[PDB]
């Protein structure tokens, strides 16, 4: 057709639009809907606002549709979309196809609700609902490091709420498989908030969270060894402290601070959690070997060779590298211990990161909706009007054979 | 509305009579147990289909049979935005049968919703709520179909005028 | 929102963040996105020939050369002036924008760019306003094939100037939805009684057209606005045209949300019957 | 894939197969003259419940039917409770048969019936309207 | 005075001699039995062997010997070895779920009626230490919904879903001898029918023999109540109910009738021997120093439909006690003395 | 008589007459338990839900086990879960997660009836009975017939029994009787178990 | 992991299950004489600003208990260090501190009670204590030439920080 399809990616705290073809998003904004909270007549239930502009509107309540990657609010979430095509896309939805995203574990049923929706609502001429790990799979194609299409890997999605290690063979994830970290975004930017506030005086108590989302953002990275790092940190000071300036909320004043350590600690609490969570303490390079060793034998490998990386939380500087370390150490221990206790062939074990990591599953669904087969594995209106709503339970893998 | 409790009240008295039910093992297939009105393989099983109609438009069905009864209703229709009103939130609930769970995915030809209530229905819950809950629903579909009417109306008014105003 | 936006946020998202970054120094980024409009518009904006310092804006619509015949090339000239320039191959209009060579006040020509679609329609319209306050009567009506199967008729008469819609509702159901709605515009001036008057026709033209190759069918339906002078002069022209050519999106706008409330409407109350039915148990 | 399409059981030799009508007259008579309680009576006798043509049964429906339709809403409650139990299970048998033809608010006034049936049979005589094998 | 025992149905039970112990079938593959202790009941055993859904349960009084048939096509033969049923598979031949199963009074025999269209008579037999069964098959066609045994422990009374009722003959030569006449017949060969009920419509939910056998009585799903006398040329008294279907009944004088069901409470039935008219006693379930203080939307004592009545003491002549459970989980014992007292108006016999 | 057994392995069509097995008459079908199992995961991801074909094998096996039987009217079975919910059952998964499972459960189990459904060629165990006791002994034929005995843990599917009776009877009225319903009801066939 | 001594020789001695690791120091006490260029009293201030961060540690051997107990008086003199205006009034109070007797294994508030032996008998006791007060004391001195930045009078912040956090959430005081 001479018009792309629409991507619509909803996320827990983020919502990515934009058309297939693209590189980027053509809007991302928050996943809320802000609603006058005071029986609807007239036109009461129009009268709303999501993303940026629904955040701090001064009489109006904001919602957030979407809990744990999961529609929690159907009525807010069909609104929601109302104004994501209409004043955002400026799409008339009958002429385009969409491809909409789920987490791993989204019920048969939920996607009924949202074949619904568009089918029923916006009278979209196709639909198309993706798994979120297998975009991000399918984004990781655009990187050096791999050669080969494929949809068998271990995709490490961490965003702001939680880290989900999610197994992946041939398009299809492994769900009896998925493990969850209790170790993300936030968490980071909480561990850097304590440290400062044990350490540098003059930080607006009501500008606490401001400030160290900033120095998460601005200075952090994971590093290759603590004590080598602090020994850094002190040997020549000078280099590795930098620093940092924001202005008092309440009196425009001006006051600075010194941005040390929390630089690579923060991002530090992946492989260490003990440090900031006292209910978990699995390094995530251990989880993923949980995993993947939960998973069938034959394809123990092929997710060694193969895990990607997906979302905001895994952008720190050399994330990858400290991963693929502590992978290749706990493995190849295994390895000697067995040999030892006794010769196995040793495993490949390899990170990949790309260009597109912060919104991979975006990325993913905008590149395959561009294709010709994406129009194939569609669900058209005629079919969702013949067979019904059931259809949309299932949706055919494509873009590597 | 002189002739809406009247005719409640005969759908009401078939319905008593129709939900006596009991389990019943397949005289046909050795160890499956089937609602018997759904598959008729036995014609002595089934009772005597009955009819009660408010007016020409407005009726019900009622199949009985030993272990299961299958409710259609034709639901009252006055002009072609309750048409498709009625249609439409009889598929949206049709779509949710198996929360429902005594509601038939499809209806009986010539009619707009089918209950198919079986004796595991009738064994885990009170019989005389069921009847009850087959006649609340008749009364409520008809004021939900209602209140949609006059919610479409009064939104179009509304946004008749605010592009109209702009000029 | 109840009105449609005029402005394509895209456009103006994409050249706003591409002349902040020009203004403050920094070395150029590559653009290049594709995206699209209401009505098989479809938009480009790119780099010509990798030159990361010029930025181009391009719209397609199929039915130009219709609104070409009205006097559409000279009435965007005069609106964009230097910006338009050849029309890039694939396209029919065309601005370039050098990020090395902006006006002191860039949120001017920013909102001029988010409404290229609307200028390309000005034209047929300001064209029969025109003719109306000059007594220029029995003037050939315009016909613009706005989609591949729906059009727009305008047509200027001595004291009024009437446009025509005829749309099209794929969905059966969606026709019914639709005549609540356009009954409420027929009835419009027991609200506002200077405002156009509204004529609409389920199936069939209005008789000045029962002759030409019109459509007829169970899912066309025709909407005629009446346009007055007050509506039409050059004091009103610009609002008037602005809510005119965003009148067929507005009613399928209002249909798919009338929809979307209903179902809000079946949720509560499914699940009140639900509540219900579960009491029924011990 | 063809012999699965024929139905064998429909020749189980271990199947289940089970084991004329008013005076038309007679109930007119009485109709003529004003006589409602002596024509229902009339027309609720000897019923085509052996009868196979379908037609002979719709032909004593009618009668019925027609009969119920002249009645006066307050001349209900008496006729009814003029007739023995066996009476009143047949007329509720009748009172089934026109609810599948309504007409001229003819279940209107059915619908009296029926309630004044009930108050008399209770919801037995609609259990024996369900169970029945030949029917009216 | 009720009890509840579950909440899902009570699909059958069955009394031991002393009425100290009753079996019942939640509603499932298993067998319950309780025992009561001082005032409450407390399961003392669990019998598990069926593979499907127990849907009939018989206890042998003298012999203590419980017998289940099930979906599964089963019966097992339970016999109590110290502190623990075991069962005795015992092949029904049939292909279809067994629905009810009854002890001949003689405790020799007992006959499962099923969805097969036939009726199984099993006895033992001791030259090869097992049990088989013949079936009584013509002219039934259609599942055998209820049995009772004629007190010769010869007749046998049968209520099918082909809306008959009929009592035939299960003589086993080989168990018993040479069956005294009988008011229904001089001759009962095996597999006689020595009776059919006329009616063309009803499934036969419930039959019962009198004391002395000479009257037998069943419940239709047509909600009527009928009666032969075989005193009387096998006269059928019948009474048309006003209310819903009754699915069980049992005798309580030679006269008199209580039985229950989608209504859910017990009615009472009374035969005039003269006039050959059953009548209609009223119903059973009504809402000292000790009373008089003393003393869902249904005003009776059960919550849903009554399925089984048996006579706890007193036998079918003169029963003081009898019991009653339903798809409710519950079990009622009433006692027909009190219930004359309450109801002056009681007739009985 | 004809001994059909089913297992987790493969079914095989026994005959033996009056003292021992005749490997001529005795056939094999490619179809047995572990294909069923594995036709179950993928009508369950047709339905939405994420099984792999080696990671939940024995979980697919155990709801197999629990849920599944065997249609007698294949066209009456679908209409059941098409326009109603009484087949419908939950399930509960190692990790309490709950599935609902309907169509799926006589829909498997079919497989045995239809081979082309788990693409495997050959007529169906029905159909392969049918021909194996047919090109047979002229003078033991319906002795065979009414003794055929179900053997293994891929035929106790609840109703089995009644589905091969039902095909043997309608394979027999056309082929070896052209058609002719008349001379049906004095043909014997009874299934033991 | 968190970091581990690697000064666990097969001839290093014991005191209870502590190994009783030699150090470079004039302070007296039962420590051997280290040769080296490095001892536990290093490795442990080297280590700190990291192992301070754990909430659990495997004791891979007895120099890892002499190790852990350092590191837990390290933040003792953390405490003290915190309120100074001096390297000399620091090295004052950090002389203090190492005399001061804190709890020992087998005493009721010393934590871990369940991972060190207590002395086995009075002379046991009278070795351990004093080889603790050796530790503590060379620990106390060394830590001043660090805490304290050139500009004299200041306790430098980079030090004072962890002061809030508590290796193995455990504490001497
Ligand atoms: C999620 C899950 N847990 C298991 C445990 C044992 C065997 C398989 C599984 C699976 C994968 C199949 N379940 C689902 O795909 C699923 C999806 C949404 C909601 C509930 C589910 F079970």
């Amino acid at each position: 057709g001479r018009l792309p399809a629409c991507v619509v990616d909803c996320g827990t705290g983020y919502t990515k639009l934009g058309y297939a073809g693209n590189t980027e998003p053509q809007f991302i904004i928050p996943s809320c809907i802000a609603i006058k909270e005071s029986v609807m007549k007239g036109v009461d239930d129009l009268d709303f606002f999501i993303g940026d502009e629904a955040i701090e509107k001064p009489t109006y309540a904001t919602k957030w549709p979407i809990r744990h990657g999961i529609v929690e609010d159907w009525d807010l979430m069909e609104r929601f979309m109302e104004q994501v095509i209409f004043k955002y896309l400026r799409a008339e939805p009958e002429d385009h196809y969409f491809l909409l995203t789920e987490p791993p574990l989204n019920t048969p049923e939920n996607r009924e609700y949202t074949a619904e929706i568009m089918f029923e609502s916006f009278n979209v001429p196709g639909l198309y609902i993706a798994v979120q790990a297998v975009l991000a799979l399918a984004a990781s194609w655009t990187s050096r490091q791999v050669g080969e299409r494929t949809l068998t890997g271990t995709v490490i999605d961490s965003g702001d709420g939680v880290t989900h290690v999610i197994p992946v063979a041939e398009g299809y994830v492994i769900g009896s498989c998925i493990k969850h970290i209790p170790i993300a975004g936030r968490d980071i930017t909480y561990f850097i908030q304590q440290l400062l506030r044990d350490r540098e005086v003059g930080i607006p108590p009501e500008q606490s969270l401001e400030t160290a989302k900033a120095v998460k953002e601005r200075y952090s990275y994971v590093c290759p060894d603590l004590v080598k790092e602090f020994n850094k940190y002190d040997t020549d000071g000078s280099k590795w402290i930098k620093q940092y300036t924001g202005i008092n909320a309440i009196s425009k004043k001006e006051f600075s601070i010194d941005v040390g350590y929390e630089r690579f600690l923060g991002p530090e609490i992946f492989f260490h959690p003990e440090f900031a969570n006292p209910d978990f303490t699995q390094p995530i390079s251990e989880v993923v070997d949980e995993v993947i060793q939960n998973c069938p034998i034959d394809v123990r490998r092929p997710l060694y060779k193969n895990i990607v990386l997906s979302g905001g939380s895994t952008m720190f500087r050399d994330f990858g590298r400290r991963l693929q370390r502590d992978l290749k150490r706990t493995v190849d221990a295994r390895l000697k211990l067995s040999e030892e206790l006794s010769k196995p062939k040793p495993i490949d074990v390899q990170v990949i990161t790309h260009h597109m990591q912060r919104y991979a599953v975006w990325f993913g669904g905008s590149m395959l909706a561009s294709t010709p087969e994406f129009y194939q594995v569609c669900h058209t209106k005629k079919d969702y009007e013949e067979i019904g709503p059931s259809i949309c339970r299932h949706n055919p893998v494509f873009g590597v054979m | 509305t002189a002739t809406l409790r009247p005719y409640l009240s005969a759908v009401r008295a078939t319905l008593q009579a129709a939900l006596c039910l009991e389990n019943f093992s397949s005289q046909v297939v050795e160890r499956h147990n089937k609602p018997e009105v759904e598959v008729r393989s036995s014609k002595e099983l089934l009772l005597q289909p009955v009819t009660i109609s408010r007016n020409e438009k407005e009726k019900v069905l009622i199949e009985g049979s030993i272990n299961s009864v299958r409710v259609s209703i034709a639901v009252k229709q006055a002009d072609e935005i309750e048409k498709i009103l009625c249609h439409k939130f009889m598929r949206f609930m049709m779509m949710r049968a198996e929360n429902f769970f005594i509601l038939r995915r499809k209806p009986v030809e010539g009619y707009d919703i089918s209950f198919l209530i079986t004796n595991f229905h009738t064994e885990q819950m009170y019989k005389h709520k069921l009847v009850d809950f087959v006649i609340h629903f008749m009364e409520e579909i008809d004021k939900e179909i209602s209140e949609m009417k006059l919610s479409v109306n009064a939104r179009a008014r509304i946004v008749a005028e605010e592009f109209l105003k702009n000029f | 929102m109840i009105l449609l936006e005029v402005n394509n946020r895209i456009i103006e998202e994409t050249l706003a963040l591409k002349f902040e970054n020009a203004a403050a120094g920094n070395k150029p980024e590559a653009v290049e996105v594709t995206f699209a409009d209401f009505d098989g518009v479809l938009y480009h904006i790119s780099n010509p020939n990798g030159d990361k310092t010029k930025v181009m804006v391009s719209i397609s619509l199929k039915f130009y050369k219709e609104l070409q015949a009205h006097g559409a090339d000279e009435l965007l000239k005069r609106v964009y002036g230097s910006y338009l320039v050849n029309p890039e191959s694939g396209y029919n209009v065309s601005l370039l924008y050098d990020l090395e060579n902006l006006p002191a006040s860039k949120d001017s020509i920013v909102h001029q760019a988010g409404m290229l679609k609307r200028n390309c329609f000005a034209s047929v319209f300001e064209k029969y306003f025109q003719f109306q306050e000059e007594g220029k009567e029995g003037e050939n009506r315009a016909v613009i094939h706005y989609r591949d199967d729906e059009t727009m008729y305008v047509e200027s008469k001595k004291d009024r100037v009437t446009v025509v819609f005829s749309t099209v509702f794929k969905d059966d159901d969606d026709v019914v939805i639709g005549k609540v709605f356009m009954q409420e515009f027929k009835e419009g001036r027991r609200a506002s009684h200077t405002a156009p008057q509204v004529l609409f026709s389920h199936r069939e033209p209005p008789l000045e057209l029962k002759d030409t190759d019109a459509a007829v069918g169970d899912n066309i339906g025709y909407i005629t606005f009446v346009l007055f002078p007050r509506h039409t002069n050059a004091s009103a022209r610009d609002n008037t045209i602005n809510l005119i050519h965003t009148f067929r999106d507005y009613l399928h706008y209002h249909i798919k949300c009338s929809k979307a409330y209903i179902h809000t409407r079946m949720r509560a109350k499914t699940s009140d019957f639900l509540k219900v039915l579960n009491r029924a148990r011990p | 894939a063809r012999f699965r399409k024929v139905d064998v059981g429909e020749y189980d030799e271990n199947k289940f197969v089970d084991e004329a009508g008013p005076d038309e007259g007679e109930v007119d008579s009485c109709l003529r003259q004003g006589n409602m309680t002596a024509a229902l009576q009339a027309a609720l006798k000897n019923p085509p419940i052996n009868t196979k043509s379908q037609a002979v049964k719709d032909r004593a429906g009618s009668i019925v039917l027609k009969v119920l339709i002249s009645f006066k809403a307050n001349d209900i409650e008496k006729a009814v409770q003029s007739l023995d139990k066996n009476g009143v299970d047949l007329l509720m048998k009748y009172i089934y048969k026109g609810f599948e033809s309504p007409s001229d608010n003819s279940s209107a006034v059915l619908l009296q019936w029926h309630e004044k049936a009930l108050a008399a049979g209770g919801v037995g005589s609609i259990v024996r309207v369900l169970t029945a094998r030949k029917t009216v | 005075a009720y009890h509840s025992f579950l909440v899902e149905p009570i699909s059958c039970h069955a009394w031991n001699k002393d009425r100290t112990q009753i079996a019942i079938c939640p509603n499932n593959h298993e067998v319950h039995i309780y025992e009561k202790s001082g005032n409450k009941w407390v399961q003392v055993h669990e019998l598990k062997e069926h593979n499907g859904q127990v849907t009939g349960i018989d206890w042998a009084p003298d012999s203590n010997r419980i017998v289940t048939c099930g979906t599964d096509r089963n019966a097992y033969v339970w016999t109590l070895k110290g502190r623990t049923w075991k069962p005795t598979l015992v092949i029904l031949r049939i292909n279809r779920a067994a629905r009810c199963v009854r002890w001949a009074p003689n405790e020799k025999k007992f006959a499962v009626g099923s969805g097969s269209r036939v009726i199984s008579i099993c006895y033992f037999e001791q030259e090869n230490d097992w049990w088989v069964c013949k079936h009584i098959k013509k002219p039934i066609r259609s599942t055998v919904l209820s049995l009772d045994w004629h007190p010769n422990s010869v007749l046998l009374a049968a209520g099918s879903c082909d809306f008959k009722c009929r009592i035939f003959s299960a003589y086993i030569k080989e168990v018993e001898e040479r069956p005294a006449p009988t008011p229904w017949g001089s001759k009962m060969p095996f597999g006689e029918l020595m009776f059919e009920s006329s009616s063309s419509c009803g499934w036969v939910h419930g039959v019962c023999f009198s004391a002395n056998g000479s009257r037998v009585a069943w419940v239709s799903h047509d909600s009527t109540v009928c009666l032969a006398d075989a005193d009387k040329k096998m006269a059928v008294a019948t009474l048309a109910s006003e209310t819903l279907p009754l699915l069980a009944v049992t005798f309580i004088t030679e006269s008199s009738l209580v039985a229950a069901g989608h209504d859910c409470f017990p009615v009472l039935f009374t035969y005039d021997s003269a006039a050959g008219k059953l009548s209609f006693g009223g119903r059973l379930d009504v809402p000292t120093a000790r009373e008089r203080f003393q003393n869902a939307g249904l005003d009776s004592l059960h919550k849903n439909s009554v399925s089984q009545i048996s006579v706890l003491s007193g036998g079918k002549a003169k029963c003081s006690q009898f019991c009653t459970t339903g798809m409710d989980g519950g079990m009622s014992i009433w006692d027909v003395r009190s219930l004359e007292s309450a109801l002056k108006d009681l007739k009985i016999v | 008589g004809v001994v059909v057994d089913s297992g987790d392995g493969v079914t095989h069509i026994c005959p033996v007459y009056e003292g021992f097995s005749l490997p001529h008459l005795t056939r094999r079908l490619d179809i047995a338990g572990r294909d069923i199992t594995r036709y179950l995961i993928k009508l369950l991801l047709l339905r939405g839900y994420a099984f792999n074909h080696s990671a939940d094998f024995e979980t697919v096996r155990m709801i197999k086990e629990k849920l599944c039987y065997v249609g007698y009217n294949i066209e009456q079975e679908q209409k059941l879960a098409l326009e109603t919910t009484v087949l419908v059952e939950s399930y509960t998964l190692p990790d309490g997660r709950i599935i609902k499972v309907g169509g799926e459960r006589f829909e498997a189990p079919e497989a045995l009836f239809q081979p082309h459904l788990i693409n495997v060629e050959g007529v169906g165990v029905a159909e392969l009975l049918f021909n194996t006791i047919q090109a047979a002994d002229i003078d033991t034929r319906s002795e065979f017939y009414k003794h055929i005995v179900l053997s293994g843990g891929s035929t106790m599917y609840p109703g089995l029994p009644s589905r091969l009776e039902r095909e043997l009877k309608q394979l027999y009225l056309e082929r070896v009787l052209k058609g002719d319903v008349e001379k049906l009801s004095k043909f014997k066939i009874r299934i033991e178990d | 992991p968190a970091y581990h001594s690697s000064l666990m020789d097969p001839d290093t001695k014991l005191i209870g299950n502590m190994a009783l690791l030699p150090i470079r120091s004039q302070f007296k006490g039962p420590a051997p004489r280290e040769t080296k260029d490095t001892d536990i009293v290093d490795e442990a201030i080297y280590y700190f600003k990291a192992n301070v961060f754990f909430k659990n540690y495997e004791i891979k051997n007895e120099a890892d208990r002499t190790l852990i107990y350092i590191t837990l008086y390290i933040s003792e003199c953390l405490k003290k260090l915190q309120k100074c205006n001096s390297k000399s009034q620091g090295e004052k109070e950090m002389y203090t501190l190492g005399i001061t007797n804190f709890p020992i294994p087998g005493e009721p508030g010393f934590p871990l009670n369940a991972i060190y032996a207590k002395p086995a008998n009075k002379q046991e006791d009278e070795v351990m204590r004093a080889y603790l007060q050796q530790l503590r004391q060379e620990t106390g001195l060394r830590l001043c030439e660090k805490v304290f930045d050139p500009q004299n009078d200041k306790p430098s912040k980079w030090w004072t920080c962890f002061v809030k956090r508590q290796f193995m959430n455990k504490s001497l005081s």
